[PDB]
RNA sequence: CACCUCGAUGUCGGCUCGUCGCAUCCUGGGGCUGAAGAAGGUCCCAAGGGUUGGGCUGUUCGCCCAUUAAAGCGGCACGCGAGCUGGGUUCAGAACGUCGUGAGACAGUUCGGUCUCUAUCCGCCACGGGCGCAGGAGGCUUGAGGGGGGCUCUUCCUAGUA
RNA sequence: AUAACCGCUGAAAGCAUCUAAGCGGGAAGCCCGCCCCAAGAUGAGGCCUCCCACGGCGUCAAGCCGGUAAGGACCCGGGAA
């Protein structure tokens, strides 16, 4: 189940057969598999990957020269593809033919203590008429005597963003091995410079 | 002249087969020697009991209809959040849990009823962990 | 009255074998295992095989003709079992062969393919008409009866696909 | 009926936010038809999701316009005013009809009429601190168990075939 | 895997019967599958890699004190946090 790890890079279009094709460029660069997991050792199957090769050392001492392969031992290792055992080491965007379609794993952005009604897409209250500064407000929640509390799952403010979202089924329109680029068309998560895990589809698989 | 009680005794364990066994016909027992009531020293507040290990467990047999018309329940917090779920699909899911719910249930509540609880191992199918004695028990 | 959960059954190509709670048949054909009831002993006797019930309570009665009906159809089995015929009425309606698989154009717009399962054969003797060859009775029933659901004697036409025999209808309609 | 509440359990409607029931409005699956087809009728299964925008009235409801797969019915203190409104009702002003000699009065009408910054506990949304996880650490991850989600229409080919 | 339903095989009941023993089909529903949280799952899981088994009193059931080791903190420059 094919998988590799990158960074949003930035947007734009890219006019493929005289349509526009709004595509996020996505770096995933070469991926230096560090550890295997086995059924044997670890009861599923997967494997680490490892990327941005930085630090000369910050790298301290819990490390593998294990695998070895670490050799330029990378910032984020960030490493499960799952399912995924793949041909020898360091997966490469080779791994993906243009008009694949792909999920994609990211971080979306951070809107820290956001209001209902932007969190959820409440109402609100009316902007005039009576108002009284419940404008922006949630409006009841609950009923009265029964059940006397308020539910468990039940849609309020707080943190909103900064959290795993992972948008499917993304045609790849391009893969620049050159480079190490690869053109998806829009909704991937989060801010550009921010790591992306990027899978093949659960559509068919 | 007090009543005797224990000085701290030896955990005593106990093997059991559980395969055609009924359900809570054998829980009861597994109850009994889980609190030690079988003990003539049996002390309340104390729980001087048996480890039990039971195994073939996936191989409890029941009565009647039971196997698909008996429901477990779940209810998360949330709302529509009651989950019910039919022996059958236990069983084929985690076999044992469903003797392990039986003897649960039959033990007391309150902190040391919880603990009991934990001296009650289940495994399916054959063998477990060989550490103790655990006498075969019939 | 004298019900037929006692007479007697048939020797010649076949074996009979009782076990606890099974008897296996085992004949010229093929061979059968018959589940059967694990109390009511079923005798085997010279030439021909016998089931005895426990008690006379309607329990045991129910399990009797069902027992010796069940190893019956057995030994018919593993001497001839098959039958089961279906012809096809109307129109555009054909029924072709392909390897072992049936094929067949009911008036859909596709035609439906039906791969036989283990023991059983089929045969198409004119398109028109089809045949389910097999060891196991229950088995030919069924696998004759799943051909016939797709399309269904029709109540307003002959259309459809009809088990031999097995009447025709009219409501007339309009 | 008069049982808790008159040393106070704020009352219609709206709005916001829902959650549940199923006696199911739609969608899915069915039987019967006085079911040719298409389209209905009736009854069974089914609560997963859906279930429009306006005119009029304080209205609920209803009627109507234009649509729709459909424009479901109930419950939750006729859900929800320490969430909002305040049109209605329901103080004090004023008028009409009417009743009363009168003062006044009317589930009759009319116009007007103060809706209280600070959340202790439970509950709910978020976020940390502590300790535990019997050697301590840096990574990585299994998923018991939860939650989210779950709609539908038109057209075209099949075929102007059956 | 099931609902209503449609069937097979099939007695009790020589016939018949989808049902009493069986089996097969069969729903936007159920259980999985997808996405997210998730080991306070005190039933605290697993894998990779590190540091190491000092010195004294407690001559002992746990410890204790001082530096230590791997590692952390603190402080600082910042951040689509
Ligand atoms: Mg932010
Ligand atoms: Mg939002
Ligand atoms: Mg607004
Ligand atoms: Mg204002
Ligand atoms: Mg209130
Ligand atoms: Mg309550
Ligand atoms: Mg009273
Ligand atoms: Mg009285
Ligand atoms: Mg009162
Ligand atoms: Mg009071
Ligand atoms: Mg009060
Ligand atoms: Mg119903
Ligand atoms: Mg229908
Ligand atoms: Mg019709
Ligand atoms: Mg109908
Ligand atoms: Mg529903
Ligand atoms: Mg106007
Ligand atoms: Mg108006
Ligand atoms: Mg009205
Ligand atoms: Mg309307
Ligand atoms: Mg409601
Ligand atoms: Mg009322
Ligand atoms: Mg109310
Ligand atoms: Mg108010
Ligand atoms: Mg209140
Ligand atoms: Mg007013
Ligand atoms: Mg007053
Ligand atoms: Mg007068
Ligand atoms: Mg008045
Ligand atoms: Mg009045
Ligand atoms: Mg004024
Ligand atoms: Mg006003
Ligand atoms: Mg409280
Ligand atoms: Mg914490
Ligand atoms: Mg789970
Ligand atoms: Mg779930
Ligand atoms: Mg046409
Ligand atoms: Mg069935
Ligand atoms: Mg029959
Ligand atoms: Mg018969
Ligand atoms: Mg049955
Ligand atoms: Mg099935
Ligand atoms: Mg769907
Ligand atoms: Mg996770
Ligand atoms: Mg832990
Ligand atoms: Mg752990």
């Amino acid at each position: 189940m094919k998988g590799i790890l990158g960074v949003k890079v930035g947007m734009t279009r890219i006019f493929r057969d005289d349509r526009a094709v709004p595509v996020t460029v996505i770096l995933a660069g070469p991926c230096p598999v560090v550890q295997r997991r086995t059924p044997e050792k670890d009861g599923y199957t997967a494997v680490q990957l490892g990327f941005l090769p930085q630090n000369p050392k910050r790298v301290n001492r819990p490390l593998k020269g294990h695998f070895a392969k670490a050799g330029v031992e990378p910032v984020r290792i960030l490493r499960e593809i799952r399912d995924f055992n793949p041909e020898g080491d360091t997966v490469t965007v080779e791994i993906f033919k243009p008009g694949e379609r792909v999920d994609v794993t990211g971080t979306s952005k951070g809107r820290g203590f956001a209001g209902v009604m932007k969190r959820w897409n409440f109402a609100g209250g009316p902007d005039s008429h009576g108002a009284h500064k419940i404008h922006r407000h949630p409006g009841s929640i609950g009923n009265r005597k029964t059940p006397g509390r308020v539910y468990k799952g039940k849609k309020m403010a707080g943190h909103y963003g900064a959290e795993r979202v992972t948008v499917m089924n993304l045609e790849v329109v391009d893969v620049i091995p050159e480079e190490n680029l690869l053109l998806v068309k829009g909704a991937v998560p989060g801010p550009n410079g921010g790591l992306v895990i990027v899978r093949e589809t659960k559509k068919a698989a | 002249m007090k009543t005797y009680v224990p000085k701290q005794v030896e955990p005593r364990w106990v093997l059991i087969d559980a395969e055609g066994k009924t359900l809570g016909r054998l829980a009861t027992k597994i109850a009994t020697l889980l609190r030690g009531k079988h003990r003539p020293d049996w002390t309340p507040n104390v729980a001087m009991g048996d480890f039990v290990v039971v195994v073939n467990a996936d191989k409890i047999r029941v009565t009647g209809k039971k196997l698909e018309q008996k429901i477990y329940t779940r209810y998360s917090g949330y709302p529509g959040g009651l989950k019910k779920i039919p022996l059958e699909k236990m069983l084929a899911t985690h076999p044992e849990r469903v003797l392990e719910h039986a003897v649960k249930g039959m033990l007391p509540k309150g902190p040391l009823g919880r603990r009991l609880f934990k001296r009650l191992k289940v495994y399916a199918g054959p063998d477990h962990p060989h550490q103790a004695q655990r006498p075969e028990k019939l | 009255s004298r019900i037929g959960r006692l007479p007697i059954p048939v020797p010649k190509g076949v074996s009979v074998e009782v076990a606890p709670g099974r008897v296996k048949v085992k004949g010229p054909k093929g061979e059968l295992e018959v589940p059967v009831s694990p109390e009511m002993r079923v005798v085997v006797e010279e030439g021909v095989v016998r089931v005895e019930r426990p008690s006379d309570e309607r329990r045991h009665k129910s399990l009797h003709g069902l027992t010796r009906t069940l190893i019956a159809n057995a030994v018919k089995g593993v001497s001839e079992g098959y039958s089961k015929e279906l012809l096809i009425k109307g129109i555009g309606y054909r029924a072709r062969l392909v390897g072992r698989a049936l094929e067949l154009t009911v008036g859909f717009s596709h035609p439906v393919v039906v791969e036989p399962p283990e023991g059983i054969t089929f045969e198409v003797p004119e398109p028109t008409r089809v045949r389910v060859s097999g060891i196991d009775k229950q088995k030919v029933g069924q696998v004759a009866a799943n051909i016939r659901a797709i399309r269904k004697p029709s109540a307003y036409h002959e259309k459809g696909i009809y088990y031999a025999g097995e009447p025709v209808r009219l409501k007339p309609g309009k």
